[PDB]
């Protein structure tokens, strides 16, 4: 999962 | 009969006249994503942000601002595949509500929902809000942000999402980017478990590659002739 990110 | 789940990004809204970041500016609405989109740029300027989504909230409401073709189709494959279908989207608008759909998980939260700064608990909001906000869930009363997450912070329901993708037999990505996980990495973990993946975007994704079908063009005309030709299928 882990946490809203870009790239 | 077949499990369904499908994720749909910003590109299933764009033809609804709902515009988020581009890929050759990197911008919203002529925006950084670091000043409207994340825990510091909200704590640098809330007055900026705070009418940001304001202007984002009231935008949504207009008159002109409706659900397309599809949307619409999306409707119709939950009617047919009734609870052996979800609906996951990145999207912080209630498109895919006022096109029929229910039990819709907003993983990116609502634009239509406010949350209070130290209970968390959610209002639904339509108008703008002020800095005359507080909540009416605390004794000692909070300020209030708008129910969207951020670069930086948990994505909502992943529990089931997730949950979800592992017993989907389809695994159908709509309008998105490729770029913002976790919701990117969904398609992986969907053929991990055995999926059939498919994909449709105006453009094409930078993870499309992974996927086992693609179609590509205008979603109003894409997904509905996908969606029609997969309702046929189940005859
Ligand atoms: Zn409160």
């Amino acid at each position: 999962g882990g946490a809203k990110r870009h790239r | 009969k077949p499990r369904v789940l499908v994720l749909t990004g910003a590109g299933i809204s764009a033809e609804s006249g709902i515009r988020t970041f581009r890929a050759a500016d990197g911008l919203w609405e002529e925006h950084r994503v670091e000043d409207v989109a994340t825990p510091e740029g909200f704590d640098r300027d809330p007055e900026l942000v705070q009418a940001f989504y304001n202007a984002r909230r009231r935008q949504l409401q207009q008159p002109e601002i409706q659900p397309n073709a599809a949307h619409l189709a999306l409707a119709k494959l939950q009617d047919a595949l009734g609870d052996r279908f979800l609906l996951v989207t990145q999207n912080i608008d209630n498109l895919h509500e006022r096109a029929g759909n229910t039990n819709v998980i907003h993983m990116h939260g609502e634009l239509l929902k406010v949350r209070c700064s130290q209970s968390g608990q959610v209002l639904d909001w339509t108008g703008d809000v002020t800095p005359e906000d507080k909540c009416h869930c605390c004794q000692f009363p909070a300020p209030l942000r708008p129910h969207v997450v951020w670069f930086g912070e948990m994505p909502l329901g992943m529990d089931e999402i997730y949950m979800a993708l592992s017993m989907a037999d389809i695994f159908i990505a709509i309008g998105t980017s490729g770029h913002v996980y976790p919701a990117a990495g969904f398609v992986h973990e969907a053929k991990l478990h055995g999926a059939h993946t498919v994909e449709l975007n105006l453009e094409p994704s930078q993870v499309g590659n992974e996927f086992a079908e693609k179609y590509y063009g205008p979603a109003s005309q894409v997904v509905p002739e996908f969606v029609e030709k997969l309702l046929k299928g189940l005859k």
